[PDB]
């Protein structure tokens, strides 16, 4: 366990609304080389959303978000952070923060290379449906 | 030309960030090329420092590469090398 | 010989990892290695195609440069490029 993943930013918006992920990377940070994100919606397999090379910058998106979710991190801190706009009901999952140790090029989009992982943030995009939570 | 020959400057790993839209649109007619291009690595250094890869994705087979050149703190043109690097260095960003 | 020119093959970023024992000993001599330099980038590519950074270091000041050269699997010794390839990358971890 060198490397600690903490992770943030989950919550309930409406379509069209926005959120920010954060996964604070803390422990042998030099020995990271990609951060990726995976989600898992309800009854569906894990799938990747993006990913950054931890030294050069370089990002990488799946299809479905591309354009709305922007992965970034400043080179000096361990912190990198997902801008999710325009939030769909299909973003609706539980997102998971990762990273690895091999040093590839291409961001690896399989939870199988990554080798530290963060705790769980849930996302939920509903319609009309967080005024009863926040009268409660 | 730079654009054309190997595409728009970005973030993405299937992208280049070197570049300020003077050397994008003149390229090797840039003035300031020659300057930059000494940094280059030839073939055998390219081979020979680089840490190299072998790399099948989706998108294909790719030889991958990561290193980095040492500049001569006594080389007398030391200082301005750095500047005309930095000018180029991640300069989309900057672009209007 | 690339050792003396370019330093020990091993896993760290600031080693180089290619070349097994006979490309080492031989350097540009080595049989197919005009096979292996028609891969390396040009100064246009290089600059071009590369993810490219500045880092200001108690060692110096370096160039950083990452970036990956499509193969392509048209050609019709694809599949011995790729070979001799894989043969280099990461061939000191079987070394004496």
């Amino acid at each position: 366990a060198e490397v600690q993943l903490q992770a943030s930013g989950g919550g309930l918006v409406q379509a069209g609304g926005s959120l920010r992920l954060s996964c604070a990377a803390s422990g042998r940070t030099d020995s990271t080389q990609h951060m990726a994100w995976f989600r898992q919606a309800p009854g569906k397999e894990r799938e990747f959303v993006t990913a950054i090379q931890w030294r050069g910058g370089g990002t990488s998106y799946t299809d479905s978000v591309k354009g709305r979710f922007t992965i970034s991190r400043d080179n000096a801190k361990n912190t990198v952070y997902l801008e999710m706009n325009s939030l769909k009901p299909e973003d609706t999952a539980v997102y998971y923060c990762a990273t690895n140790t091999r040093w590839t090029y291409f961001s690896p989009t399989v939870p199988d290379r990554y080798d530290y992982w963060g705790q769980g943030t849930q996302v939920t995009v509903s319609s009309a449906a967080a005024l009863e939570h926040h009268h409660h | 030309n730079v654009t054309q020959a190997f595409g728009r400057r970005g973030p993405e790993q299937t992208q280049g960030n070197f570049g300020d839209q003077e050397l994008i649109r003149q390229g090797t007619d840039y003035k300031h090329w020659p300057q930059i291009a000494q940094f280059a690595p030839s073939a055998s250094a390219f081979f020979g420092m680089s840490r190299i890869g072998m790399e099948v994705t989706p998108s294909g087979t790719w030889l991958t590469y990561t290193g980095a050149i040492k500049l001569d703190d006594k080389d007398p043109n030391f200082k301005d090398q750095v500047i005309l690097l930095n000018k180029h260095i991640d300069a989309y960003k900057t672009f209007p």
